[PDB]
């Protein structure tokens, strides 16, 4: 009973009844952009690799 | 920002103001200048020493507060409103409003402004302003300005504005043009006729 | 035109400031704090009339390349349109860095100085600012500072053109959102 | 001789290309 009563008092000092409109969306978009930029790079590199591979072989 | 020279062209012993103005503008258009708008300059005096408040159409978001030999403020447009709030310590000194009006020409990094000075309804003088663009050091380019002024004026060419007299390596700023304008306005309001 | 300023004031003890900062971060817009630091001076001009003219001049010691700021605030209005905040007439001007000399040559005399240090928040058109006031002695130097009390001061401000109803109501609602921690009231400048 | 020069240089580009491909794939 001691612990629950203390917890209720703590909630009575931290409650305000508003939705708290912070968030973390922008940095997550930026990081996703960077990952797909790296993927583009990896695709083009593989293509160059295969054309050089086929020229070296005759 | 660039070096500026302000002078007064005499009425040339006859005719009217409009004839001298149109002769000067015809010479400018013959040289190769082109129209790019218009301009206006005004000034007001305040007293309880004398204070001067000036505006310029070239700097549309500024007000200049000047003393005869003291400092100079460059504030924003709200400054005049502050004067309206005082109204008990500084009278407006009526019958001291003067304006210069005209059009501005640009010819390859030069700015030429020829204007008429009015004591309200009556015009009694002509003012000529020449400003160079790329040079910020006063008297560094004084030779180019002299050559251009001799090009479109011949005689009546001024020389060595008194503001340049601080012979240092200082950077020319837009507050000096207002000192020159205040001196010219004082001269015209003194001579009259 | 002319503008008006609506003001609400309060104070908070400095041993519970972290909770207030967390709550303000949770309630205000999604923007990081600023942590300003400003020097302030008051100039007074004593003429023939009983009430002398008063002006305030501020300067930023933290960011270089910020112009000086003048401010003039009139007497509060006794009209019964808005009755829940201080409503005053304000004029504010941005000015170059030779303001003191020109003000002295007009005829103003300096009265007192102080240094304010705190945080700043924005919510809509509402400005929250929570700061601590210092004391300047030996006026030439700005490093001889001692704290004035054991509490921080909290300001809620809204500046808007004349008219503009239903603003003090929103300010009241935002103040009541902070009731268990800070109690903000309209208070007259006299005592 | 210039044929061998071209072959060697294109081989060098391929080796470094494979190296950076695996370096970027380790992410």
């Amino acid at each position: 009973e001691a612990e629950l009563s203390a917890q209720i008092r703590y909630l009575t000092q931290v409650a305000t009844g508003q939705p708290h409109e912070g968030s973390s969306y922008s940095s997550r978009k930026d990081c996703q952009m960077a990952l797909k930029r790296v993927d583009y790079a990896r695709l083009k590199l593989s293509d160059v690799a295969r054309t050089c591979e086929q020229m070296l072989e005759n | 920002m660039g070096v500026t020279c302000v002078s007064q062209m005499p009425v040339a012993e006859g005719k009217s103001v409009q004839q001298t103005v149109e002769l000067l503008t015809r010479k400018l258009e013959m040289l190769g200048a082109e129209k790019q708008g218009t301009f206006c300059v005004d000034c007001e005096t305040y007293h309880t020493k004398l204070m001067y408040v000036m505006h310029n159409s070239e700097y549309p978001l500024s007000c200049f507060a000047l003393f005869e030999n003291g400092p100079c403020l460059i504030a924003d447009t709200n400054f005049d409103v502050l004067m309206v709030k005082l109204k008990g310590f500084f009278q407006s000194a009526k019958a001291s409003k003067i304006e210069t009006r005209g059009t501005r020409y640009q010819y390859c990094d030069f700015l030429v402004k020829v204007g008429t000075v009015t004591m309200g309804p009556s015009a009694r003088g002509i003012s000529v302003e020449v400003e160079y663009g790329p040079c910020v050091v006063a008297s560094d380019c004084w030779s180019l300005l002299l050559e251009f002024l001799q090009s479109f004026l011949g005689s009546h060419t001024p020389g060595a504005p008194a503001v340049f007299g601080n012979r240092h390596d200082a950077v020319y700023g837009p507050a000096d043009t207002m000192v020159q304008y205040m001196e010219l306005f004082n001269k015209i309001r003194k001579q009259q006729q | 035109i002319n503008m008006m300023e609506y003001l609400l004031q309060g104070s908070v003890l400095d041993h519970s400031l972290e909770s207030l900062i967390h709550r303000l971060r949770g309630l205000c817009d999604n923007m990081e704090p600023e942590t300003f630091l400003d020097h302030e001076m008051v100039f007074l001009l004593k003429g023939q009339q009983a009430s002398p003219f008063v002006l305030r001049a501020r300067r930023s010691m933290d960011r270089a390349g910020a112009p000086w700021h003048l401010r003039y605030l009139g007497q509060p209005e006794m009209g019964d349109k808005n009755r829940h905040a201080l409503v005053r007439n304000c004029v504010d001007i941005a000015t170059s860095e030779n303001l003191t000399d020109f003000l002295m040559e007009m005829g103003f005399r300096m009265d007192h100085e102080f240094v304010a240090k705190g945080h700043l928040f924005r919510k809509g058109i509402m400005k929250i600012m929570v700061y601590k006031i210092f004391r300047i002695l030996v006026p030439g130097n700005t490093d001889s500072t001692e704290a004035l009390s054991l509490s921080y001061l909290v300001e809620l401000s809204v500046v808007a053109p004349a008219g503009q109803d239903m603003v003090s109501d929103d300010m009241k609602n935002f103040a009541e959102q902070l009731k268990p921690l800070v109690h903000l009231e309209k208070i007259d400048p006299k005592r | 001789n210039e044929l061998q020069r071209k072959d060697a240089l294109v081989q060098k580009h391929l080796t470094k290309l494979r190296h950076w491909q695996q370096v970027l794939e380790d992410i």
